[PDB]
RNA sequence: AAUAGGGUGAAGCCAGAGGAAACUCUGGUGGAGGCUCGUAGCGGUUCUGACGUGCAAAUCGAUCGUCGAAUUUGGGUAUAGG
RNA sequence: UAACGAGAUUCCCACUGUCCCUAUCUACUAUCUAGCGAAACCACAGCCAAGGGAACGGGCUUGGCAGAAUCAGCGGGGAAAG
RNA sequence: AUAACUGGCUUGUGGCAGUCAAGCGUUCAUAGCGACAUUGCUUUUUGAUUCUUCGAUGUCGGCUCUUCCUAUCAUACCGAAGCAGAAUUCGGUAAGCGUUGGAUUGUUCACCCACUAAUAGGGAACGUGAGCUGGGUUUAGACCGUCGUGAGACAGGUUAGUUUUACCCUACUGAUGAAUGUUAUCGCAAUAGUAAUUGAACUUAGUACGAGAGGAACCGUUCAUUCAGAUAAUUGGUUUUUGCGGCUGUCUGAUCAGGCAACGCCGCGAAGCUACCAUCUGCUGGAUUAUGGCUGAACGCCUCUAAGUCAGAAUCCAUGCUAGAACG
């Protein structure tokens, strides 16, 4: 529910970001984004406010070995804003939610993307800066 | 055997053969349609490449996540001295497609458009147009006979103008010589305006108004021969193939036992004639005006030239035109700036154009400061300064 | 549109120049180019860097 | 006839400590080995690199094995077509 | 089965243009010039579609067509050469 | 004269499609199916044959790339339902446009994970090796198992194993060019090519429909995917600007200033080039197919059809875009 510009693609698919909410979970990897089409040789790839379906690494076991939804919240690839601006994150961070976009943990660590803020309420809701 | 997997066609169909123009000035193949009830007006203009600069602007788009909220935006700019007309020429209808009926030029020409007629102008007499200006002998009958044809017979009436190019920081001395199709009103009418226009200058506030969508017609940037890989954009071979990787593979099938015209081949890439259409006047400049980049928001009385002149082409001290984003061509390139073919109604194309702040930091570098008088204000007294 | 200041020089920065660099604490760090860029990722000192405004009002020049 | 420079540190030997004894422990010294890193040398793993009417009827470049012995090599000499 | 292995294989950390997906730069070629100057190969030669035909034609039949002389590339064909 | 590829005749077998209509489908042969029979098509399977090639047509698969077929997976417009809505199934015009990222396998094939509007099937000497690669097979080394007294065999497993030449003709891609009195400028347009594509969110609307459960769509708005053509504002990349600075070894007696390290190394680095790693741009008229209609006979009724005629698809032809006939 939302119609974010297009950004500069940080995440292609066998990423691992890392995991900035209190689920339990330290890693994120990204093996697919949702609403890829296709395009030959092309790996899919993430941006931030992209859901992306990753399984975690490294972790608690009963959130290992499963494939989830996420939503990459913070980027280090430099992406251009409407509005000019050259901007970028010290690393890549994501959150994991439900497929509707609603987190599973409570909190997030570190600062969060407006992009992402302001296509996902709930992560607008947990999160604390938002950039 | 089929392919394993589909992909789409590198590079279009529609833009063959990729050779070089056969002119350096893009010309106007189509003009707009004429209809009669407008009155009399030009369709196209002849400007200069000057450079890029970057513009504020607050969007005006409901709906948007960025309505009524400053966008940063790269924009051109087009030195266009105002053009001089010196001819008309009439166009009759056949059953074989339009013939030029009769081309009547004014009395005088300047030094600059009568240079194009030559290869070598230094070494010859300079007798062009000197037996057709004693053709207005006392009476000019000739003239009027050339006239009354053009009136009696033609359809399509279209004026002959070349740029001032002395007024460019330009050195080719040559002016460029085009038709540009006058619409609106009668035939007889359009002849009464290109002779009342003989030797007089037309400025491009007579021709493009502000927010206007216009095409611009440009030959683009040369590269000379170049291989497939960049030409065509096809993926490089792997690593490890002998004799090279910037290849295509596969050049045909076994039957037909012939090349294709649809392989990607290296060849000459770039220096083509394109039409790009809907680029947006953010602004039509007066050269006369000493605050050309200054706003209604930046009262910073500045013109539109960067610190240090545009790169690799001078000043712009004439009349100009301010595209949104990029059109085809390089600097000091002519370029042919024709009206919309078509009647764009969408938000995009009606919306009315308020600049907040116009670029003018140097282009030679990061250039950080607005104006010298901006940069003696942050950096004090230099030794130089006595 | 307002002019940002450079974190790391000092210098002015004007809309759609440079960069924003947004640190793991979420401090926001302004440069005007890619030259103070990678002095500060270089993690150089912009007191001891002769050039910056830093410098310059360390060493009450000017 | 030839084979840089290092590492490791075997027997043997000196001193000290513990023990009733049988014996044990520690610090040096010493300089062994078809030991080891690595040059000249000898070889020829991979790039399936270059070249492939070649510089060359087997070479060139990087990478690599080994480098004090079952080592490398000159000359003399012996073995000759079922 | 400790040690050893330019032996074959799987996984992990580090690492990276292997890749997403390409871009840019340097020297030597290629290129153009003066001088010098080969070889493979060669029935005759050299534009296509269909037909029939030793059942996949450059030549035949029926059509499409067809305008000197050429340069750099290229690898579809000559069921190319060896 | 004769096998192992391609090709040719054939089409048993493989694949696809019809006709009849006993039955299934709460009733009801034909919404969707359809036994017993029976008529065909195809050459994307495999056989059969041995016509071409043994003074050699490089024999698997993958990568790359173009194009074609339609027996249409998606997208456009529609007809039918055991179509209330949503979803789905059957079907028509339609090949314009797309048809993916990966784990395992040398694999074709397969099988999962995941995204997607969809992850359709095929052809072009089972397209494509002087395009590559060389994992497989199928030379020579070696191991095992079974077989053999043995040398050795295996269509069984395993490991290592040189992939040569274009400078000719043509064809493709670009580039000049004699002569059509000379030269120069501005044009016309025959013909050839052609380009855009799909999705999501908001609104409509929790509305129509429905007992409820559920739950659309047109007009419009904002963006995005794949593709295309440019461009260098900005940001990023690149650095022989060997531009500025720094550092090591050595040499010029020291200093200054320099040489060399087969660009000595490092930071920044303008300019140029360049990236869905950046930004911009990608048109509107007519004629139709399927289909639904009007008037209207044949056949005093009826009937979209016979004469005439209306609307109408991602279709076609134009507009627009590229080239400009080097004998217009
Ligand atoms: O049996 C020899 C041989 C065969 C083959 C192969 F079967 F693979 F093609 N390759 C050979 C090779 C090869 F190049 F490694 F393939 C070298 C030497 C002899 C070979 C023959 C003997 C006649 C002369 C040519 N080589």
């Amino acid at each position: 529910s939302g119609n974010k510009f297009r950004m500069s693609l940080a995440l292609p698919v066998g990423a691992v970001m890392n995991c900035a909410d209190n689920s339990g979970a330290r890693n994120l990897y990204v093996l697919a984004v949702k609403g890829t089409g296709a395009r030959l040789n092309r790996l899919p790839a993430a941006a931030a406010g992209d859901m992306v379906m990753a399984t975690v690494k490294k972790g608690k076991p009963e959130l290992r070995k499963k494939v989830m939804p996420a939503i990459v919240i913070r980027q280090s690839k430099p992406w251009r804003r409407r509005d000019g601006v050259y901007l970028y994150f010290e690393d890549n961070a994501g959150v994991i939610v439900n497929p509707k976009g609603e987190m599973k943990g409570s909190a997030i660590t570190g600062p969060v993307a407006k992009e992402c803020a302001d296509l996902w309420p709930r992560i607008a809701s947990n999160s604390g800066v938002v950039v | 055997s089929h392919r394993k997997y589909e992909a789409p066609r590198h590079g279009s169909l529609g833009f063959l053969p990729r050779k070089r123009a056969a002119k350096q000035r893009g010309r106007v193949k189509s003009f707009p349609k004429d209809v009669k009830s407008k009155p009399v007006a030009l369709t196209a203009f002849l400007g200069y490449k000057a450079g890029m600069t970057t513009i504020v602007r607050d969007l005006d788009r409901p709906g948007s996540k960025m309505h009524k909220r400053e966008v940063v935006e790269a924009a051109t700019v087009v030195d266009t001295p105002p053009m001089v007309v010196v001819g008309v020429v009439g166009y009759v209808e056949t059953p074989r497609g339009l013939r030029s009926l009769t081309t009547v030029w004014a009395e005088h020409l300047s030094e600059e458009v009568r240079r194009r007629f030559y290869k070598n102008w230094y070494k010859s007499k300079k007798k062009a147009f000197t037996k057709y200006s004693g053709k207005y002998a006392t009476d000019a009958k000739q003239v009027e006979t050339e006239l009354a044809r053009i009136k009696k017979y033609a359809s399509v009436v279209r004026v002959l103008a070349h740029t001032q190019i002395k007024k460019t920081p330009l050195s080719q001395k040559k002016a460029h010589l085009a038709e540009i199709q006058i619409n609106g009103g009668s035939v007889s009418d359009k002849v009464d305006w290109a002779k009342e226009h003989f030797e007089k200058e037309v400025s491009v506030d007579s021709v493009f108004e502000q927010d206007e969508m216009i095409d611009v017609i440009a030959v683009t940037k040369g590269h000379g021969f170049e291989g497939v890989t960049h030409r065509w954009g096809t993926k490089k071979l792997p690593r490890k193939t002998h004799r090279g990787l910037r290849k295509v593979a596969c050049i045909g099938a076994w039957h037909p036992a012939n090349v294709n015209w649809t392989v990607a081949r290296a060849g000459q890439n770039g220096y083509h004639h394109r039409t790009s259409i809907n680029h947006k006047v953010y602004r039509v400049g007066k050269g006369t005006d000493e605050a050309n980049g200054a706003t209604e928001f930046d009262r910073t009385k500045k013109t539109i030239n960067p610190m240090g002149g545009f790169v690799r082409y001078g000043n712009v001290n004439n009349d100009f035109v301010l595209l949104k984003g990029s059109i085809p061509g390089v600097k000091k390139r002519v370029v042919t700036l024709r009206k919309s073919l078509y009647v764009d109604t969408s938000r995009r194309a009606v919306e009315k154009v308020n600049l907040k702040w116009i670029d003018t930091a140097s282009r030679f570098g990061k250039g950080r400061f607005q104006t010298p008088a901006e940069k003696h204000a942050f950096m004090g007294t230099l030794k130089k300064d006595l | 549109m307002k002019i940002e200041v450079d974190s790391f020089s000092g210098s002015k920065i004007y809309p759609g120049r440079g960069t924003l660099f947004v640190r793991g604490d979420s401090k926001i760090f302004r440069f005007q180019s890619s030259k103070s860029a990678s002095l500060f990722q270089q993690r150089k000192n912009p007191r001891r860097i002769s050039w910056t405004v830093l410098y310059r009002r360390h060493h009450k020049k000017g």
